[PDB]
C-alpha cells in the first residue's frame, strides 16, 4: 500500500525528469500543474 | 546525361596514385642511431662509448637511485596501465596528487596533465580559439604550436624573431580595422603565442615589454616554455621567475614532464577560470588513456628533489656559460643562441648552395666527432611542412652531469675536426 | 563457405546483429524530460543575472574587465544545466589495480554536485565492468610485472629525445620487430600514444587533391587526423555497404568538386569493433569492394586486436582473411596489453617512408621502455612463447563469458545492440534521469558502469556500456546478473518488444 | 556528454528535427496547449482560438529564427556561431521533410483559427500579421539576412 | 449545440479572407512537389 505509493511517485518523479531537480524547483512544477488541473476540473463541471 | 556505357570506361580508365611515393634512400634520415642501454651519460651510440651532448635530461634525475626507487613503488602497487581515459575509471590517486603538486610548485591555482608531451599545446590552442579569433604568433614557433594554430581555424598573423616593433605594428593594424566595424570588433578575441627558450632559435623572449603591450591592446597571452621550466630563475619555474613577473599576468603556461622531470606527459597551469575549461574540451585529454602512474610517480619525486635543494639551477647557469664561450673562434661555424640557454645550437657560416651539401658536411663533422667519444646530433625538421625553416644545425646540450674537464674537451675537439672539414 | 553476397563478400560463419527500435510510448516520453530540462535552465540562466548569487564559480580578474570575454556564454548551457546535475557519475577516483575488483574513493557533495570533498572512507571490492580490460593483463602480479621491473631497475623510466636523434634504443628495435610477426606483415613501427598515431599519421599520407571516405561512427582521432590532412571527407552510413559503393561510384565519374579533375587518390577510413555501439564491421564486402575500386584500406583496430580471432589476432583472423589485402592496420596496446602506445603495419615501403615523415618520429619523445617491456612480455604469452598454456584460456574464457552474459541479458527483457559475439555490451537506457538514476543505483549495490547521453550519441539513445573481461569469474558474473535484474524492475528498464 | 563519443556528427543540432518520434511530440504539443487554454472560465472559444495561434507562433519564431549558436561545444571551431537554428536544419539544405513539415504546420493551424473565429474582421488582422512573421523567415531567399543589421553578432 | 452558425458565417465570409486561404493552398501544392537542392556555392 505505502510502498505501492512510494513506487509510483518514484517512476512520475523519473519520466518527468523532476528527479534530477533541486528541492525549490519541484515545487515550482508541482504547483504549477496540481492548479491547472484544479482549474480545468472546474470549467468542466461549470460548463457541461 | 552520362549513360550506363559511358560510367563503366570512366571506372576502368582511372588509375590511382601509389600510397607512398617511390625514390627514398637520398634523404638524411632512414638511418637511426641505435643506443645500446639507457642513454646516460656515458653510453653506447652504435658500439662506441662516448660522452653524450644530445639528449634533454639537464639536470640528471633519469637515473637517479630515488626516483627509481619511487617508480618501482607505485608500479608494485598499480601495475603498468591505466585502462581508460581518465573519465571512465582512469583517474588515480596518483594523478590528483600530481596536480595539486605541479600547482603548489608554481604558485597558480590549479594544473591539468596530459600523457603525452606533444599532445598538451596541440589541444589546448584550439580550446580557446576559433574561426573568427585573431592570434599573434613568433615567426620562431615549435611544430607543436603551428599544429596547434592549424587545429583551431582562427586568423593567424606572424611577426619577426623577438622583436615588439613589428608586434605593435601589427597590433595597430588592427586597430584601424576594429574602428571600422565596431559590432563586430567586440565579439572577436586576440591572443599572443610566445616561447620562453625556442626551442629552434636557443633565446629568450623579452616579457616586461609585452605584459605591457597586453595592457595596451587587450590581447591574451599564451606561454609555451617547455624549455625553461627547471632551468631558469633561481628556483626553477622558468621564466617569469628570471624577469620577475607576477604569474597573474600570463593566462596560461604550458610545458612538458620529459626534459628537466626525465619522465613523459605534458601539463597547463593557471587560475581555475582558465584551467577548468580544458577537462571537458581538450581532444587528448577527453578521447585518450590517461597516464600510467608509475610515471607520475617518477615525477612527484624528481619536484621533491628539486624542491629540497635549488642550488643545482646555479650550477646548470655558470656550466654552459663556459662551453659558449669556448666554443667563440671556430672557423666557419657560428654559435647560435643566448649565454644562459643549455640548449644552443652551431650553423654553418657561409653557405654552400643547396640544403643537401650542407647537412653532407654536417653529418661529417657529427661522425667524426662520434669517433673520439663525444656524441652529438643535428636538429631534425619537416621540410616541407614547416611555416618557416630553419637552417641547418647540430645541437649542443649541456647537463649537471658533465664535468669541467671534459666540457673543455668537447670544446678542442669539435674545433679539431671542424677546422679539417671545412677548410 | 557459409553464405556470400553480390557484391562478392564471402563469409565463413553466420553473421548477425540487432539494433532494435526504440517504442513509439517511450520515444515521446523522452522529448518531456528534456524539454523541461531545457525550461528550468532559461529560468536559471535568467535567476543568476540579479539574483542568487552562485558564488562558486570561477570569474575573470578584476584587471581584465574590460577584455572580450574569454567564453562564448550559449555554449556550456548544457555543462550548467545538464551534465552539472548527474556529474558524480563520471570522474571517480581509484586507489587499486583496476580489474575484475576494484576500489573506490568514497565522496560525497553538497551543493549538487558544483564541488566533491572526500570522506575518507574506501569502498573495498566492487565489480569493475567499466574498464577496458580484456584478457585480464592488468594485474600486480605475474611475469609481465617482473620483467617490467627488471627493465626499470636498469634503463629509467624516460627517454629524453626522439626516434631520429639519440632517442632509438634497442627495446624499439626489439619490439618492432616481434608486433611484426604477431601481426603476420612485412613491418611495423610504434609510437606512444594511440590518439596520436592517428592524429600525427594520418595527414603524411593524405593531402589537398584526395578523397578520405570515413565510416558515420570513427573514433575522434581518425576525424581530427582527417580534419589536419587536408583532403575531402565524406561519410557514409554505418556497416551500409550499398551506401558506400554509391559514394565510391560517384566519386569517380565525376572527380574533384570544383575542377572537375580525377583524385589523386581514395582511403577508406574503418574500425574493428565499434565501442560505443557494439558491433563489428563487414570487412569481407568492404575488401572486395575496395579491391574493385582501387581504393585503399586503412583499419583501426583499438578494440579488435588480442579480443576477437580463435588466437586473439584481430578481426582480420576472425573472418578468415588474409593480412596482406589491407594497405594500413593501426591499433593500441592499452585495451588488452596492460600498457600504452600504438603501432602501425603494412608493407616496408610504408614503413620505411613513415620512419621519415612522420611527425610523431620527429618531434615527439619515443616510448618508455618499463612500458615497451610489458607489451613484449604479454604479447609472447599470448603467442605462446612462455612454455605455459595461460594464453589460450584467456582466449576462450572472454569468448565464453560473452555469449553468456550476452544471452542472458536477452532473455531478460532488455534491449541490447551489437554482434552476438561482441565483448562490448550496449544496454539502452532511454530517458534523461535514468542515465543518472542507473549509475547510482548500480554503485550503491556494489558495481561500476559507464553512462553516455544525449551530446555524446543521439538524442533517443542513451544507454549503458558493459566490458566484459577474462578475468571475470563465473560467480561474478551470477553476481552481476542478479543485480541488473534488481535494478531493470525497479526503474522500468525492460523495453524490448519482440523478445 | 562529449560531441564524437558515440556518434561522428560534428553538429548535432542539425539532425533533432528528424529524429523517431518528434513530429508526434511537436502536435501533442500544441494540443496541450490548446487544452490548457480551454480551461481559463473568463474566455470565448474564439479567443482561446486566437491566443492559441498567436503563442505558438511567438514562441516557433523566438526558437526557430531568433536564438543562434548551439548549446553545448561542436568540433567545427564554432562555424555555425552566428547561425539561427533554422539555418543550420541538414546543413542548409533545402525543402527537405522537416522544413516542409515545420512550413505546413503554421498554414492548417491557421486555417483552422479562421473557422472558429467565424472569419470575425478584428480576429484576422492579428492572426495574418502573425502567420506572415512566421513564414517570411522559412523562404530560402532569407537565408542569412538580418534587416537593419538586427541581430546580427 | 453551435456548429451551423460558423458554417453560416463562412459563406458570407469575405471574399479577401477566401482569396487568400486560396493562395495559400496554393503554395502548399507547390511546396510538396519542390525537389531538395542545397543553397548554393
Ligand atoms: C512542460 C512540457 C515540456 C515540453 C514542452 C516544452 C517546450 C520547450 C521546447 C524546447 C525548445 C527547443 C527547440 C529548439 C532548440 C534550439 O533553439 C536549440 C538552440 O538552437 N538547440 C537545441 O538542441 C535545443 C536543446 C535540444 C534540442 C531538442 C531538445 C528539446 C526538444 C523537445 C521536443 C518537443 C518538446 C515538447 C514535448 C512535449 C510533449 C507533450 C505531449 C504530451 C505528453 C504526454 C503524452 C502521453
Ligand atoms: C581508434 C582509437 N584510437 C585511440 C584510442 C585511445 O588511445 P589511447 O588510449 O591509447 O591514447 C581508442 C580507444 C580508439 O578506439
Amino acid at each position: 500500500a505505502w510502498k505501492q505509493m512510494s513506487w509510483f511517485y518514484y517512476q512520475y518523479l523519473l519520466v518527468t525528469a523532476l528527479y534530477m531537480l533541486e528541492p525549490w524547483e519541484r515545487t515550482v512544477f508541482n504547483s504549477m500543474l496540481v492548479s491547472i488541473v484544479g482549474m480545468a476540473l472546474y470549467t468542466g463541471y461549470v460548463f457541461m | 546525361d552520362l549513360t550506363v556505357k559511358e560510367k563503366e570506361e570512366l571506372i576502368e580508365e582511372w588509375q590511382p596514385e601509389p600510397l607512398v611515393p617511390p625514390v627514398p634512400k637520398d634523404h638524411p634520415a632512414l638511418n637511426y642511431n641505435i643506443v645500446s642501454g639507457p642513454p646516460s651519460h656515458k653510453t653506447v651510440v652504435n658500439g662506441k662509448e662516448c660522452i653524450n651532448f644530445a639528449s634533454f635530461n639537464f639536470l640528471g634525475l633519469l637515473d637517479n637511485p630515488r626516483v627509481k626507487a619511487a617508480a618501482l613503488a607505485s608500479l608494485k602497487k598499480y601495475g603498468v596501465g591505466t585502462c581508460g581515459p581518465r573519465g571512465f575509471y582512469g583517474t588515480f590517486d596518483v594523478h590528483l596528487d600530481l596536480e595539486d603538486r605541479l600547482a603548489k610548485f608554481m604558485k597558480t591555482e590549479e594544473a591539468i596533465i596530459y600523457s603525452y608531451g606533444f599532445a598538451t599545446i596541440a589541444s589546448a590552442i584550439p580550446a580557446y580559439s576559433k574561426r573568427g579569433d585573431i592570434v599573434f604568433v613568433d615567426r620562431a614557433a615549435c611544430f607543436a604550436i603551428q599544429k596547434g594554430l592549424q587545429a583551431s581555424r582562427s586568423d593567424i598573423k606572424l611577426f619577426k624573431h623577438n622583436d615588439m616593433a613589428d608586434l605593435e605594428r601589427l597590433l595597430k593594424e588592427q586597430e584601424i580595422e576594429d574602428q571600422k566595424n565596431p559590432r563586430k570588433a567586440r565579439v572577436t578575441r586576440r591572443f599572443i603565442v610566445v616561447e620562453g627558450l625556442y626551442m629552434n632559435t636557443g633565446t629568450i623572449c623579452p616579457l616586461p615589454e609585452l605584459v605591457k603591450l597586453k595592457y595596451k591592446y587587450k590581447a591574451r597571452i599564451f606561454l609555451e616554455e617547455s624549455l625553461s621550466f627547471g632551468v631558469l630563475g633561481e628556483h626553477g619555474r622558468g621564466v617569469t621567475e628570471h624577469y620577475g613577473i607576477n604569474i597573474d599576468d600570463i593566462d596560461l603556461i604550458s610545458a612538458n614532464m620529459e626534459n628537466a622531470l626525465a619522465s613523459i606527459g605534458g601539463f597547463c597551469c593557471g587560475r581555475s577560470f582558465v584551467i577548468d575549461h580544458q577537462r571537458l574540451s581538450g581532444q587528448g585529454y577527453c578521447f585518450s588513456a590517461s597516464l600510467p602512474p608509475l610515471l607520475a610517480a617518477a615525477a612527484i619525486e624528481a619536484l621533491n628533489i628539486m624542491e629540497e635543494n635549488p642550488g643545482i639551477f646555479a650550477v646548470l647557469k655558470e656550466k654552459c656559460g663556459q662551453i659558449h664561450k669556448a666554443l667563440q673562434g671556430i672557423s666557419g661555424l657560428k654559435v647560435v643562441g643566448e649565454s644562459l640557454s643549455p640548449a644552443f645550437h652551431l650553423q654553418l657560416e657561409e653557405s654552400t648552395g643547396s640544403r643537401e651539401q650542407d647537412v653532407r658536411l654536417l653529418q661529417e663533422i657529427v661522425d667524426q666527432c662520434m669517433n673520439r667519444s663525444i656524441a652529438l646530433t643535428q636538429a631534425r625538421y619537416l621540410e616541407k611542412e614547416e611555416k618557416c625553416l630553419p637552417p641547418p644545425s647540430i645541437r649542443v646540450v649541456v647537463t649537471v652531469e658533465q664535468t669541467e674537464e671534459e666540457l673543455e674537451r668537447a670544446a678542442s675537439t669539435i674545433k679539431e675536426v671542424a677546422q679539417a672539414v671545412l677548410l | 563457405i557459409h553464405h556470400v553476397t553480390q557484391n562478392g563478400g564471402l563469409y565463413k560463419r553466420p553473421f548477425n546483429e540487432a539494433f532494435e527500435e526504440t517504442p513509439m510510448l517511450v520515444a515521446v516520453l523522452t522529448y518531456v524530460g528534456y524539454g523541461v530540462l531545457t525550461l528550468f535552465g532559461y529560468l536559471r540562466d535568467f535567476l543568476r543575472y540579479w539574483r542568487i548569487e552562485k558564488c562558486h564559480h570561477a570569474t575573470e580578474r578584476e584587471e581584465q574587465k574590460d577584455f572580450v570575454s574569454l567564453y562564448q556564454d550559449f555554449e556550456n548551457f548544457y555543462t550548467r544545466n545538464l551534465y552539472m546535475r548527474i556529474r558524480d557519475n563520471w570522474n571517480r577516483p581509484i586507489c587499486s589495480v583496476p580489474g575484475a575488483r576494484v576500489d573506490i574513493m568514497e565522496r560525497q557533495s553538497h551543493d549538487y554536485n558544483w564541488s566533491f570533498k572526500y570522506t575518507g572512507n574506501i569502498i573495498k571490492g566492487v565489480i569493475n565492468m567499466g574498464s577496458y580490460n580484456y584478457l585480464g593483463f592488468a594485474r600486480n602480479t605475474g611475469s609481465c610485472q617482473e620483467a617490467a621491473a627488471k627493465v626499470l631497475e636498469e634503463y629509467g623510466a624516460g627517454v629524453c629525445s626522439t626516434r631520429q636523434e639519440i632517442g632509438n634504443l634497442d627495446k624499439h628495435e626489439e619490439l618492432e620487430e616481434l608486433v611484426a610477426r604477431f601481426l603476420g606483415v612485412e613491418a611495423a613501427m610504434a609510437y606512444g600514444m594511440g590518439f596520436a598515431t592517428n592524429s600525427m599519421n594520418i595527414p603524411a599520407l593524405v593531402g589537398k587533391g584526395c578523397l578520405i571516405l570515413s565510416d558515420e561512427l570513427n573514433h575522434a582521432s581518425l576525424v581530427l587526423g582527417a580534419r589536419l590532412s587536408g583532403a575531402t571527407i565524406r561519410i557514409f552510413k554505418h556497416n551500409n555497404m550499398q551506401s558506400l559503393e554509391k559514394l565510391l561510384k560517384d566519386a569517380i565519374v565525376y572527380g574533384q568538386p570544383r575542377t572537375r579533375r580525377p583524385w589523386k587518390k581514395i582511403l577508406i577510413l574503418v574500425e574493428g569493433i565499434y565501442s560505443m555501439e557494439g558491433s563489428i564491421v563487414r570487412l569481407p564486402e568492404v575488401i572486395a569492394l575496395k579491391k574493385k575500386y582501387k581504393a585503399y584500406l586503412y583499419l583501426d583496430e583499438a578494440h579488435s586486436i588480442g579480443a576477437l580471432g580463435p588466437t586473439g589476432r584481430g578481426v582480420v583472423e576472425y573472418f578468415g582473411l588474409d593480412p596482406e589485402d589491407v594497405d594500413v592496420m593501426m591499433g593500441t596496446f592499452t585495451k588488452s596489453f596492460g600498457a600504452s602506445g600504438g603501432y602501425i603495419g603494412g608493407k616496408k615501403e610504408l614503413i620505411d617512408y613513415l620512419r621519415t615523415h612522420s611527425h610523431s618520429a620527429v618531434y615527439a619523445t619515443s616510448l618508455s621502455p618499463p612500458v615497451v617491456e610489458q607489451i613484449i612480455t604479454s604479447m609472447k604469452c599470448i603467442m605462446g612463447q612462455d612454455g605455459t598454456s595461460l594464453g589460450k584460456e584467456c582466449v576462450q574464457q572472454l569468448a565464453e563469458n560473452t555469449r553468456y552474459f550476452r544471452r542472458r541479458l536477452k532473455e531478460m527483457g532488455f534491449i541490447i545492440y551489437g554482434n552476438e559475439d561482441s565483448p562490448v555490451v550496449p544496454l539502452m537506457l532511454y530517458m534523461p534521469a535514468k542515465i543518472g538514476a542507473f549509475g547510482r543505483e548500480m554503485l550503491k549495490r556494489n558495481i561500476g558502469v559507464v553512462v553516455v547521453g544525449f551530446p555524446a550519441t543521439p538524442i533517443i539513445e542513451s544507454r549503458a556500456r558493459f566490458c566484459l573481461s577474462a578475468a571475470h569469474t563465473k560467480e561474478i558474473l551470477d553476481t552481476a546478473l542478479k543485480e541488473i535484474d534488481e535494478v531493470g524492475d525497479l526503474l522500468q528498464l525492460k523495453y524490448s518488444r519482440h523478445r | 556528454m562529449n560531441v564524437g563519443t558515440a556518434h561522428s556528427e560534428v553538429n548535432p543540432n542539425t539532425r533533432v528535427m528528424n529524429s523517431r518520434g518528434i513530429w508526434l511530440s511537436y502536435v501533442l504539443a500544441i494540443g496541450l496547449l490548446h487544452i490548457v487554454l480551454l480551461s481559463i472560465p473568463f474566455v470565448s472559444v474564439p479567443v482561446v482560438w486566437t491566443l492559441t495561434n498567436l503563442i505558438h507562433n511567438m514562441g516557433m519564431y523566438i526558437f526557430l529564427h531568433t536564438v543562434k549558436g548551439t548549446p553545448f561545444e561542436t568540433p567545427d571551431q564554432g562555424k555555425a556561431r552566428l547561425l539561427t537554428h533554422w539555418e543550420q536544419m541538414d546543413y542548409g539544405v533545402q525543402f527537405t521533410a522537416s522544413r516542409k513539415f515545420l512550413t505546413i504546420t503554421p498554414i492548417v493551424l491557421y486555417f483552422l483559427t479562421s473557422f472558429y473565429t467565424k472569419y470575425d474582421q478584428i480576429h484576422f488582422v492579428l492572426n495574418t500579421v502573425s502567420l506572415m512573421s512566421v513564414l517570411i523567415p522559412k523562404l530560402p531567399q532569407l537565408h542569412g539576412v538580418r534587416i537593419f543589421g538586427i541581430n546580427k553578432y | 449545440w453551435v456548429l451551423v452558425e460558423m458554417v453560416q458565417a463562412l459563406y458570407e465570409a469575405p471574399a479577401y479572407h477566401l482569396i487568400l486561404e486560396g493562395i495559400l493552398i496554393l503554395w502548399i501544392i507547390r511546396l510538396l512537389f519542390s525537389k531538395t537542392y542545397k543553397l548554393q556555392e
